[PDB]
This record gives C-alpha cells, sequence and structure tokens, in this order.
C-alpha cells in the first residue's frame, strides 16, 4: 500500500527477497542467485 | 487453459491475469498440445504474441503505481520550445520516487 | 521396548516412534540378549531394521515443519513439459525457510 517506507532487509515479508517472492522461474530468482540485495522499486523500472 | 490452441490467446488473456499466477501457472502446465493447434502454426508468432501479451499485463499492473510514484521527466537537455528566456536541465534519476 | 525380537521392528513399530524417544529408549535399556531372541539375526538384518526405522521416524517427525516453510522446487536446469517460450532455472536455497 501507499501508505508506509518500502522494505529494505531481504529478511523483510514485503521484500522482495524474503523466502516467499521466490516464485519459480521469476527474474527475481537471478538477483537472488546473484545475491544481490536489491529492492523492487527498482526491479519496477525495467519496464521502461 | 490456452496451451492447446493455435495461437489463440492473442493477447487478450493474459494481459487480464495478473503479473504472479501467469508465472505460476506455466509452470504447472505437464504437456503440450499432442495435435498440435499452437505448435501447427508456424512458432514464429506463436512466440511474437505471449511476449506482448504479458508486456502489457505487467505494464497494467504498475499503472496503479503511477498513484504513488511521480511523473518520469526528462533526463537530458532536449530543448524546450520555451527554452528562451531560460536553458533547459536534465535530472539525474538517482532519487527514491517512493513518496510518503 | 524392543531389543529381544528377531526383525519385529521391521520398521513398523518404530514407525511411529518420536525421534528424542528412541535415541533416549537405546541409551535407557541395558539388557543383552539372554536366549539370543534379536541376536539369531545376523549383522546383515540387525541393523539394516533400525536404520530404515530411524528414517521413518524422523520423515513422520519432520514432516510436521512443512507446515510452515516454502515449496522445494528445481535446484538445478532441469527442463521442464514446458522448456520452449522460458528457460527453466535452478534456484539456490541460500535462503531461510522458516515461514513466519
Amino acid at each position: 500500500p501507499a501508505d508506509e517506507e518500502a522494505p529494505t532487509t531481504p529478511e523483510d515479508p514485503r521484500h522482495p527477497l524474503h523466502a516467499h517472492q521466490l516464485v519459480p522461474n521469476s527474474l527475481n530468482v537471478y538477483f537472488h542467485n546473484a545475491h544481490l540485495t536489491v529492492d523492487g522499486d527498482a526491479l519496477l523500472t525495467l519496464q521502461e | 487453459r490456452v496451451v492447446f490452441d493455435p495461437s489463440n490467446p492473442t493477447t487478450f488473456s493474459v494481459e487480464a491475469i495478473a503479473a504472479y499466477t501467469p508465472v505460476a501457472l506455466i509452470r504447472l502446465l505437464n504437456a503440450s498440445g499432442p495435435l498440435q493447434p499452437g505448435h501447427r502454426v508456424d512458432i514464429a508468432d506463436a512466440r511474437s504474441i505471449y511476449t506482448v501479451g504479458a508486456a502489457a499485463s505487467a505494464a497494467r499492473a504498475r499503472a496503479n503505481h503511477n498513484a504513488n510514484t511521480i511523473r518520469r521527466t526528462a533526463m537530458f537537455a532536449e530543448t524546450d520550445p520555451m527554452t528562451w528566456l531560460r536553458p533547459t536541465v536534465g535530472l539525474k534519476r538517482t532519487f527514491n520516487p517512493r513518496i510518503i
């Protein structure tokens, strides 16, 4: 939601690097394969 | 769903699908078309539809974020029809755009 | 309990017994086979039953944590029935499988 801050640490639930978001065959697995704790507000920008 | 069918998705339901369950769905099927409906057609088009569909899917999915994210402004000089009386400036998109 | 019987464990009785108990049961028991009641079976299955039974008891004992863990998925390439239209990818299990 648009009421709080964005997630920071990879052990955070709302973070793309938690255990949850590791959906098989998602482009998130590469960034976690590479062990790059980058957040989603960057991932959002690949669309443009 | 639309896997045993000749190019029948045609960029229609794929965008109606979200950005999580479609990839969570292709990983669910365990077989392809024996009669090859979506395979007898030249696969060249069987590829060029799913991709753009997923593209528009993610696009409309993030279109909601345009409510809590700023209007992306030009980052270069890009001379303006009002570039007289003031010189244009770029903007390096370094800030965190997530408003509060 | 089970020291004096030939192959009667047979990963059936000990199957339901816990994990911390048989480790406790065997340091607990202090009896040698007087009639060789379970010692008539040689080393061939003297320990085989015990090891397979401990495996069954651990599996039944560790099956509980599966209710709050992530699904074990492909660790390697492991081509898919939907190998086309997207490349199958492994997944390093370097994350913590303990869900909130």
